[PDB]
């Protein structure tokens, strides 16, 4: 189950 | 930086004369991930080559494996031939059905 | 015993032949579950497994919907680091990112993970405490501040203690049949002559999983650490790994040299010797 994050930038 | 790949050429299943097995090639330590593997036949590159998906290990170096069906005997000789940024020219490596 | 599951993706810029490469897959312990492959024809995450094959429409579409969103800013982040590091626009470059969770036997976690290369060489990765970062460089220090600002590692952690044991457990359930099988080495030694003065003896290891073991030689009783050659362990394909150990002894020695065994599939580490 993969890890859900919104709009994760460098 | 760049990591050459290691190179190992080997059987599924220890190898019978006349018996069906798969021929596999496993690349790794490899570092950029692009890379170019075939495995020969008798000298020429086998057509139906499938490989394993793109993944990395610890020290983030990557491997694949390639491989197919074969039917080894006596006489046919079998090898993997990989190509690299790291290679000056085509590293080619032979089946020895003892590693 | 204990387990893992973990998460691995690679993009690869390509100037001049598209939108960079990305590749994703999951992993529990040292089997492989889930792909996913920006080249393919229609992108979908697709199962490599048959205990996750019974997860549902909704499952694979959500799985499918971050593994793309993960290709997006992936493409946006390589963009991002040629600025940081001065780069031009020429080369291809690599973003690699690894995450994911170790249980325990009773399922409780032991360590979560998240860390990112590029261009093969650490720039970030949450430390253990799963609440501070360590960055390789002035680069990465400037991701730090961004994912501090944005609490990432609070959200991180929610995961790792979270969905990712919860969902870890729920698979080795359902994949219990292989998941919590361990299959032992098969072993042999051979024996290959080199010359009159000097033989190879070579320890095997075949068909085992999981992939951790231990192959060792001893002469007289004393490790040969710096003598052995000790190849890579190797997929054979059909979810077994093989090995092998070499010494070169001195004929007519052979039987000062043993081969020592370590799996976790056998209850009592083996003892092995030239026969023949």
């Amino acid at each position: 189950k993969r890890w859900i994050i919104l709009g994760l930038n460098k | 930086i760049q990591r050459t790949p290691k190179i190992q050429v080997y059987s599924r299943h220890p190898a019978e004369n006349g018996k069906s097995n798969f021929l596999n090639c496993y690349v790794s330590g490899f570092h950029p991930s692009d890379i170019e593997v075939d495995l020969l036949k008798n000298g020429e590159r086998i057509e139906k080559v499938e490989h394993s998906d793109l993944s990395f290990s610890k020290d983030w170096s990557f491997y694949l494996l390639y491989y197919t069906e074969f039917t080894p005997t006596e006489k046919d000789e079998y090898a993997c031939r990989v190509n690299h940024v790291t290679l000056s020219q085509p590293k080619i490596v032979k089946w020895d059905r003892d590693m | 015993g204990s387990h893992s599951m973990r998460y691995f993706h690679t993009s690869v810029s390509r100037p001049g032949r598209g939108e960079p490469r990305f590749i994703t897959v999951g992993y529990v312990d040292d089997t492989l579950f889930v792909r996913f492959d920006s080249d393919a024809a229609s992108p979908r995450e697709e199962p490599r497994a048959p205990w996750i094959e019974q997860e549902g429409p909704e499952y694979w579409d959500r799985e499918t919907q971050i593994c793309k969103a993960k290709a997006q800013t992936d493409r946006e982040d390589l963009r991002t680091l040629l600025r940081y590091y001065n780069q031009s626009e020429a080369g291809s470059h690599t973003l690699q990112n690894m995450y994911g969770c170790d249980v325990g036997p009773d399922g409780r976690l032991l360590r979560g993970y998240h860390q990112d290369a590029y261009d093969g060489k650490d720039y970030i990765a949450l430390n253990e405490d799963l609440s501070s970062w360590t960055a390789a460089d002035t680069a990465a220090q400037i991701t730090q501040r961004k994912w501090e600002a944005a609490r990432v590692a609070e959200q991180l952690r929610a995961y790792l203690e979270g969905e990712c044991v919860e969902w870890l457990r729920r698979y080795l359930e359902n994949g219990k049949e292989t998941l919590q099988r361990a299959d032992p080495p098969k072993t042999h030694v051979t024996h290959h002559p080199i010359s009159d003065h000097e033989a190879t003896l070579r320890c095997w290891a075949l068909g085992f999983y999981p992939a951790e073991i231990t192959l060792t030689w001893q002469r007289d009783g004393e490790d040969q650490t710096q003598d052995t050659e000790l190849v890579e362990t190797r997929p054979a394909g059909d979810r077994t790994f093989q090995k092998w150990a070499a010494v070169v002894v001195p004929s007519g020695e052979e039987q000062r040299y043993t081969c020592h065994v370590q799996h976790e599939g056998l209850p009592k580490p083996l003892t092995l010797r030239w026969e023949p």
